[PDB]
């Protein structure tokens, strides 16, 4: 079972696909994706200013 | 085809065959895996104690 | 059992993932990691005057 530790100070999201429910969690806990749920895959901008 | 488990002593019946020897899944706190029900294909994924 | 003794005028944080709840202990005392605590790596600024 994928289980993904969510920082103190962060969120993540994912959706239920097999069920047609999305969710949200933040906090310092750990998100357990179901059979069919998936990560919210975020490309953002890093490198040296802003990429 | 089904599972005989419990602490007891098994032999082959002269009708039946083995298989496998189911064994290998220790789950704790917040760990599982992902199980599919052949005969329904109803994908789940069971968490927490042993199983 | 992994336990980190906290500095004199210091403080640290952990998050006991299994059973959901956060605790911060500062002070000279010593934090025993429970079996899903988790310490709070903080990555700060130094080198030579400021990284």
């Amino acid at each position: 079972v994928v289980s993904y530790r969510v920082p103190h100070n962060a969120a993540v999201q994912v959706y239920d696909y097999r069920a047609k429910r999305a969710r949200v969690v933040f906090g310092p806990e750990l998100v357990t994706l179901d059979p069919e749920e998936q990560f919210t895959v975020l490309s953002l901008s890093a490198g040296r200013p802003k990429r | 085809c089904w599972l005989i488990r419990g602490p007891l002593e098994y032999v082959p019946s002269a009708k039946v065959e083995v298989v496998e020897e189911r064994q290998a899944i220790p789950l704790d706190q917040n760990e599982g895996i992902y199980v599919q029900d052949v005969k329904t294909g109803k994908v789940r994924a069971v968490i927490g104690s042993t199983y």
